[PDB]
């Protein structure tokens, strides 16, 4: 049905440039008013700007926090919404949301992460959390994989490409001494299913473009 | 310039008990056409914001009737008559009258109280493919507990450690409204090779005594 | 008696609606020419009794009456025009694939109506608190004689050519 999916996030140096794209499907695009809203890490919601249709001559409006530096575009032939941000600052580090505000419907996208910093990108290292020979529990067992030494933070972890969700914990990332983030994702599964089932964690680091699928197994 | 002020959370609402949130604006939201353009949003953890109540008191399709909307002019209130484990999240309020620009509130995070649940404790040795990189990471896992207050201590060959441990906690779950903890003792390969017994002592209100999960290097 | 909108509607609705109607009125004749030219004989000659404005169950519209009355009738027309053009575009793609200009000018007309649908249905809701309207739809042309499928689509664009001038004349 109705879907909004943004794309264009990643790591960009301060004072740089970036162009996000939001592709829609499900409603009449040539008539809908589209807005961009961002949410900084550990912060609230801030409206960024809106755009209109051809009747209003694609009139744009911007919040004073971004006026003169952000540019909103739309391609009605492709149902695609854009946000060209130049002269980026470290305050702009936020999750940028695509949203459609209308009396018909209210719909928000999934958001994409834009991180503004001068540090270089580093891809993460995935290690399998293999339980020891002492499976002290009965029936219930725990296994997982740990992500290590990556920057920026937006790192995704999905188990069995999505076929495993019940009992999954993807902890919040910690900041290490070297400025790198560390993250571990664990899942609780029946011990009887250990030899039968095969569990795989899928780590995806968009800024470094590091797609890694590691298969967790008991050792020896 | 319009500002939206919300009364913050006073205590974690016990399951089934009512809850009240209120937004208070700087200027009247009553427009010229007669409508009051005040919304209420809810953001479950990890999810994007979704609309709960629009134009003061009108609910969104697919939202339980436990939620209520009220208010007039500059004062508004969000009412939940019973709290279930799906309401944990942050609530905002948005105006659309004097727009642009559109403004939100800071957000009222909602927490839930429940029965005391003891945590399930596990422990993982470092990966043999990680020792080739130089570092050894031991992980202790606490699964589904309440309250959030849990104490984790590391003992290497019966020696209380400090300084080389990092921990993070999960937000309240959307089904059982419990938390989960993750500790990580991190050593270099040479220092990890200089000991044997690695333990993890968890102390929680729901545990009659501290529970220990330990392993031996090489077993 | 009950209507509510999440966010407000577009500014200057009656200007947008009238700009929408006047835009449809201009492209009305071009779509009429594009249609019967793609159908071939015997339509571009007997254009009077095969492609006229005689459409039986087409909803009415009275130039007199209040703004609420003129807008609820317009709502039923635009709903009727939406199901027909969606059917006619399906009918034409099987019959006439050669004329890709008639397809792109049928998709254009279809999308302008749906943008006009929100303007009309909201204005009822925000000002008169209509909430919802019961409408009627056209006949399905899924399985019919090819000539009737061509002829029904002809008379529709003829009636639409004449009714859109009436709507663009009124309002304001
Ligand atoms: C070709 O035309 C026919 C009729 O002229 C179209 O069928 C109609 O499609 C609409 C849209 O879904 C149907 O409306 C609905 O009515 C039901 C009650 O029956 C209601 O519950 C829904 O919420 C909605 O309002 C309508 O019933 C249906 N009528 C018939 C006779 O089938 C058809 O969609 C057109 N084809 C194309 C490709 O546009
Ligand atoms: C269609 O309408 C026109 C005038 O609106 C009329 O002259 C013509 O006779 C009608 N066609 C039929 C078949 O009645
Ligand atoms: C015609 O309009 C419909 C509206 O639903 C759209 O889905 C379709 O892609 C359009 N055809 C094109 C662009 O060729
Ligand atoms: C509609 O367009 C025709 C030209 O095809 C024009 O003569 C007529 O005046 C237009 N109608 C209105 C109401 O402007």
């Amino acid at each position: 049905q109705v879907q909004l999916q943004e794309s264009g996030g990643g790591l960009v140096k301060p004072g740089g440039s970036l162009r996000l794209s939001c592709a829609a499907s499900g409603f009449t695009f040539s008539h809908a008013w589209m807005h961009w809203v961002r949410q900084a890490p550990g912060k609230g919601l801030e409206w960024v700007g809106q755009i209109k249709a051809k009747s209003d001559d694609y009139a744009t409006y911007y919040a004073e926090s971004v006026k003169g530096r952000f540019t909103i575009s739309r391609d009605d032939s492709k149902n695609t919404l854009y946000l060209q941000m130049n002269s980026l600052k470290t305050e702009d580090t936020a999750v940028y949301y695509c949203t459609c505000w209308e009396w018909d419907l209210d719909f928000w996208g999934q958001g994409t992460m834009v991180t503004v910093s001068s540090a270089s990108t580093k891809g993460p290292s995935v290690f399998p959390l293999a339980p020891s020979s002492k499976s002290t529990s009965g029936g219930t067992a725990a296994l997982g994989c740990l992500v290590k030494d990556y920057f920026p933070e937006p790192v995704t972890v999905s188990w069995n490409s999505g076929a495993l969700t019940s009992g999954v914990h993807t902890f919040p990332a910690v900041l290490q001494s070297s400025g790198l983030y560390s993250l571990s994702s664990v899942v609780t599964v029946p011990s009887s299913s250990l030899g039968t089932q095969t569990y795989i964690c899928n780590v995806n680091h968009k800024p470094s473009n590091t797609k890694v699928d590691k298969k967790v197994e008991p050792k020896s | 310039d319009i500002v939206m002020t919300q009364t913050p959370l006073s205590s974690p609402v016990t399951l089934g008990q009512p809850a009240s949130i209120s937004c208070r604006s700087s200027q009247s939201l009553l427009d010229s056409d007669g409508h009051t353009y005040l919304n209420w949003l809810q953001q479950r953890p990890g999810q994007p914001p979704r609309l709960l109540i629009y134009s003061v008191s009108n609910l969104e399709s697919g939202v339980p009737d436990r939620f209520s909307g009220s208010g007039a002019g500059t004062d508004f209130t969000l009412k939940i008559s019973r709290v279930e484990a799906e309401d944990v999240g942050v609530y905002y309020c948005m105006q659309a009258t004097h727009a642009p620009p559109y403004t939100f509130g800071q957000g009222t995070k909602l927490e839930i109280k429940r029965t005391v649940a003891a945590p399930s404790v596990f422990i993982f040795p470092p990966s043999d493919e990680q020792l080739k990189s130089g570092t050894a990471s031991v992980v202790c896992l606490l699964n589904n507990f309440y309250p959030r207050e849990a104490k984790v201590q590391w003992k290497v060959d019966n020696a209380l450690q400090s300084g080389n441990s990092q921990e993070s906690v999960t937000e309240q779950d959307s089904k059982d409204s419990t938390y989960s903890l993750s500790s990580t003792l991190t050593l270099s390969k040479a220092d990890y090779e200089k000991h044997k017994v690695y333990a993890c002592e968890v102390t929680h209100q729901g545990l009659s005594s501290p529970v220990t999960k330990s392993f031996n290097r090489g077993e | 008696a009950t209507c509510a909108i999440r966010h407000p509607c577009h500014n200057n609705l009656m200007n947008q609606i009238r700009s929408q109607l006047a835009q449809l009125n201009g492209s009305a004749n071009a779509l009429f020419i594009l249609y019967y030219t793609a159908q071939g004989e015997p339509f571009p000659n007997n254009l009077d009794k095969l492609c006229g404005p005689n459409v039986t169950d087409f909803p009415p519209f009275h130039a007199n009456g209040t703004e609420k009355a003129k807008l609820v009738e317009l709502y039923r027309i635009v709903v009727y025009l939406g199901t027909s053009l969606g059917n006619i575009t399906r009918d034409q793609k099987i019959l006439n694939p050669s004329a890709l200009s008639l397809h792109s000018k049928l998709n254009a007309t279809a999308d302008i109506l749906r943008g006009l649908l929100s303007n009309v249905l909201c204005r009822l809701c925000s000002k008169y608190h209509v909430g919802h309207v019961d409408v009627t739809y056209g006949p399905d042309t899924s399985g019919k004689d090819v000539f009737q499928k061509k002829k029904l689509g002809c008379q529709l664009l003829g009636k639409y050519k004449q009714i859109i001038a009436v709507l663009a004349q009124a309002f304001g």
